[PDB]
């Protein structure tokens, strides 16, 4: 439990990835060239859990790249940092899949799966004591949400004594490339839970609500949500990156936060959330955060905790810390809410302190949580899956290519089963 | 002669053993490098022929970082790198990991160096483990090896300085799974176990050595304090002293029921020492304060099987007398009529030393006292409470399932459990 290696898939997941090693080499001190230039040893004593030390004192990144159309990896490499990834993790297809998941798993998935998994080996076998995996991915869009299930699927069964985590884009209609979207993501969902054990929930809906309403963005474009999708997803990583006592690996975070086999799904939030060029914000008091994380407002998955019960609770902490106080906020948060965490699950609510903050923010304070309240997503998919489903519409492309319509049947039902899941944890007494 | 091994497994049991080591050789006058600037510190530590002495200890876990640390500390050249076993996945607050899945991978190398360093052992008194209740590594591991110990040796004696896990220090939401599962699993193997709640510690370093927020560091040099003035009358010689198998026989009702309740006095911050250090009559009737235990109990339900004394320092056995006389005429110390006294006095006129840079304060002389009582049933009662909240609707429970384990072993844990509180009032009831 020592490494971990990263892969993105789909121009939405390869986007916010390439934020993401941006946002992660710059708190880390590493230059496009891979060479150190922090100013502390805190960046250096694990940057080995997401680099790999080159020729010389160059690190880079441990991510696989793999994307159907061309158009993606030209952009991903026309960006910064274009270069520090080498040319081994760029393992590309050309015909490009379009909103579809079985043609993207079968017809063309093939012939690329393979490399993938040559290359992941070939990270693995040189890698020493690996935690695990995680994945950023799209699942509205085919492509991605189909390659992400077979990296899923062949690591599992490669891999099963891993905790493989991932990172899941749930597709919104407000932001919506295509219509039948929902076909993929339901297939992936189902895929998702039934193969995988550590997922986030980062909704565009709420992405784009938040940069809407909040960001004052009459339309957010992609790199709008980007912004705080990077933002949240470092600082989730944040107890992954620095030394700790709590959340030392990914094992440990699962150990920690998810109770049942079945429903491993989180609704990641973060506080205080900041624009693009917006540094207006003074040193936030720790109060004001620690009663914003109950704020659905400020959650990056698209449910209301308050309509739920938490099960498990993280969060983490960045700044000056006088956490003495930070304790008293626990006590008061713990005193007054009661009623919204499992009785039957005491001393659930923990969080640890770091003291590297965010970027151009020196107080930040990153809100994990698992609730049945993200069942809210569920219903919403379901319902639209139905919706749209029961005139049997947009089913050609897929039965072309070997899809029955008793996948989707098992899949729909499956899902189903996670809600009642959902429902029945809710309203356990004590 | 007389040798004693220390065994010191999990994060928190090495970082306490590092903490007590230092004190034992900054107390017998030991260089950090093991050289001599009672003659009873050979049964703590075993003479190389080049004169250096070395601790007849070892470090045991399943993560690099801790044994790293101290590789690279004060007394890197005092441990020989052997006794130092470093593993590389950890247990991750899991006792199935640690005990089942990963633990036998290392347990084999922990044996053969116990054996080792048993080689150089002629009257070997005993085990001393160090090992936190709440930590997969620490539980699992523990259990693991001493069922390993007591096959090999059985009769010789096995002291235990468990770690009791408190919701200000807790870093896991399965801690009452782990120590519930160590407790049932060591309680047969485990002939004296010693039971310190960290939150009694940290209540201590908050209001009386005043410290803001403690952390590790103080709450080990605290323990590592208290751990010391147990072990002085191994280390050093008085009127009467207490070795493991006088442990045994002076605070042992039941082999079931071996787990003493201590109080280690005075307790004075180093910013505070111009004040009049407390006298034997002072100390004495300041020990049985609610204030100055291992565990978060009070001791007026509970009932005393035998008090046993360990004095430090200058301290007079006629005022020594005194104040027993005048404690015995209270009503909080009740005696079962099948004890009828065990009131054993021990006096080390070794004043105690104090560790350089420590928010403790130096004494002219001090006193622990060693008693177990049925007052300690709150513990596990809390405990359990929150064990079978835990096991009221499976929760995490796959995770144990998933190495090795299944719910049987958790009813049989909980039922052994209650059998054990059982004996506790039975024994409680006259
Ligand atoms: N007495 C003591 N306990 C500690 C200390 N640090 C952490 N703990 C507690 O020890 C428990 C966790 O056990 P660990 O210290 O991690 O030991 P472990 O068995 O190796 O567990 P892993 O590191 O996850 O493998 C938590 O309840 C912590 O609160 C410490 O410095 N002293
Ligand atoms: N936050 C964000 N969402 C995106 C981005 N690109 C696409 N999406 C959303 O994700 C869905 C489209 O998935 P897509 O990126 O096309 O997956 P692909 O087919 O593998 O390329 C739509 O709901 C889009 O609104 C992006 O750059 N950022």
């Amino acid at each position: 439990m020592r490494e971990i290696v990263h892969i993105q898939a789909g121009q939405c997941g390869n986007q916010i990835g390439a934020k993401f090693w941006e946002v992660i080499s710059d708190e880390h001190g590493i230059d496009p060239t891979g060479s150190y230039h922090g100013d502390s040893d805190l960046q250096l004593e694990r940057i080995n859990v997401y680099y790999n030390e080159a020729a010389g004192n160059k690190y880079v990144p441990r991510a696989i790249l793999v994307d159907l159309e061309p158009g993606t990896m030209d952009s991903v490499r026309s960006g910064p940092f274009g270069q520090i990834f080498r040319p081994d993790n760029f393992v590309f297809g050309q015909s490009g899949a379009g909103n579809n998941w079985a043609k993207g798993h079968y017809t063309e998935g093939a012939e690329l799966v393979d490399s993938v998994l040559d290359v992941v080996r070939k990270e693995s076998e040189s890698c020493d004591c690996l935690q695990g995996f995680q994945l950023t991915h799209s699942l509205g869009g085919g492509t991605g949400s189909g390659m992400g299930t077979l990296l899923i699927s062949k690591i599992r069964e490669e891999y099963p004594d891993r905790i493989m985590n991932t990172f899941s884009v749930v597709p919104s209609p407000k932001v919506s490339d295509t219509v039948v979207e929902p076909y993929n993501a339901t297939l992936s969902v189902h895929q998702l839970v039934e193969n995988t054990d550590e997922t986030y929930c980062i909704d565009n809906e709420a992405l784009y609500d938040i940069c809407f309403r909040t960001l004052k963005l009459t339309t957010p474009t992609y790199g709008d949500l980007n912004h705080l999708v990077s933002a949240t997803m470092s600082g989730v990583t944040t107890c992954l990156r620095f030394p700790g006592q709590l959340n030392a690996d990914l094992r440990k975070l699962a150990v920690n936060m998810v109770p049942f086999p079945r429903l491993h799904f989180f609704m990641p939030g973060f506080a205080p959330l900041t624009s693009r060029g917006s540094q207006q914000y003074r040193a936030l008091t720790v109060p004001e955060l620690t009663q914003q994380m109950f704020d659905a407002k400020n959650m990056m998955a698209a449910c209301d905790p308050r309509h739920g019960r938490y099960l498990t609770v993280a969060a983490v902490f960045r700044g000056r810390m006088s956490m003495k106080e930070v304790d008293e906020q626990m006590l008061n948060v713990q005193n007054k809410n009661s009623s919204y965490f499992v009785e039957w699950i005491p001393n659930n609510v923990k969080t640890a302190v770091c003291d590297i903050p965010p970027r151009g923010l020196k107080m930040s304070a990153t809100f994990i949580g698992n609730s049945t309240a993200i069942q809210e997503l569920f219903k919403r998919i379901s319902e639209q899956f139905t919706a749209m489903f029961r005139r049997k519409a947009f089913l050609h492309w897929y039965t072309g290519e070997g899809m029955d319509e008793m996948e989707f049947t098992e899949a729909e039902s499956n899902m189903n089963d996670l809600v009642s899941e959902y429902q029945q944890y809710q309203d356990a007494t004590a | 002669m007389r040798e004693c091994i220390s065994i010191h497994v999990g994060q928190a049991g090495v970082q306490i053993g590092n903490a007590c080591w230092e004190l034992y050789c900054l107390e017998h006058g030991i260089q950090p490098d093991g050289q001599m600037p009672d003659d009873s510190f050979n049964t703590f530590f075993s003479e190389t022929g080049a004169g250096k002495h070395v601790p007849r200890a070892v470090f045991v876990d399943l993560e690099p970082t801790v044994i790293d640390e101290v590789r690279t500390g004060t007394y890197r050249q005092l441990f020989h790198p052997e006794q130092l076993i470093t593993g590389k996945e950890d247990a991750a607050n899991n006792y199935a990991r640690g005990h089942y899945t990963i633990g036998k991978e290392i347990i084999d190398l922990v044996l053969d160096r116990i054996r080792k360093l048993a080689d150089q052992c002629t009257g070997l008194q005993g085990f001393l483990v160090f090992h936190s209740f709440g930590g997969g590594t620490g539980s699992g591991f523990t259990s693991l090896l001493m069922e390993r110990l007591s096959v090999d040796y059985g009769k010789k004696s096995k002291l235990e300085f468990s770690i009791y896990p408190a919701p200000q220090v807790s870093t896991a939401v399965v801690e009452p799974y782990n120590s519930i599962l160590t407790t049932h699993t060591t309680l047969e193997h485990s002939d004296c176990a010693f039971m310190v709640d960290n939150e009694a510690i940290y209540d201590i370093c908050r209001r009386n050595l005043d410290i803001e927020r403690p952390t590790y560091t103080n709450l080990n040099r605290l323990i590592s304090q208290i751990v010391s003035s147990i072990t002085a009358s191994l280390r050093f010689d008085g009127a009467l002293n207490v070795d493991l198998t006088e442990f045994q026989t002076n605070l042992v009702p039941y082999p079931r029921i071996h787990f003493p309740l201590a109080t280690y006095a005075p307790v004075i911050s180093a910013e505070k020492a111009y004040h009049e250090q407390l006298s034997v009559a002072e100390i004495t009737n300041a020990c049985f304060e609610p204030a100055n235990q291992m565990v978060k109990c009070d001791p007026r339900h509970g009932k005393y099987m035998a008090c046993c004394l360990l004095y430090r320092g200058d301290v007079v056995p006629k005022d020594v007398n005194a104040a027993i006389a005048t404690i015995k005429t209270k009503r909080s110390i009740q005696f079962v009529d099948w004890c009828p006294t065990g009131f054993k006095v021990g006096i080390n006129y070794q004043p105690p030393t104090v560790v350089p840079g420590g928010d403790l304060a130096k004494v002219q002389r001090a006193v622990c006292m060693l008693s177990n009582t049925t007052a300690i049933a709150e513990a596990w009662a809390r405990l359990d409470h929150k064990f079978d909240l835990m096991y009221a609707k499976r929760a995490f429970v796959h995770w144990y399932v998933g190495e090795g384990m299944e719910e049987g072993e958790f009813s049989e844990a909980r039922e052994d459990m209650a059998a054990l509180e059982k004996d506790y009032e039975e024994v409680g009831v006259d």
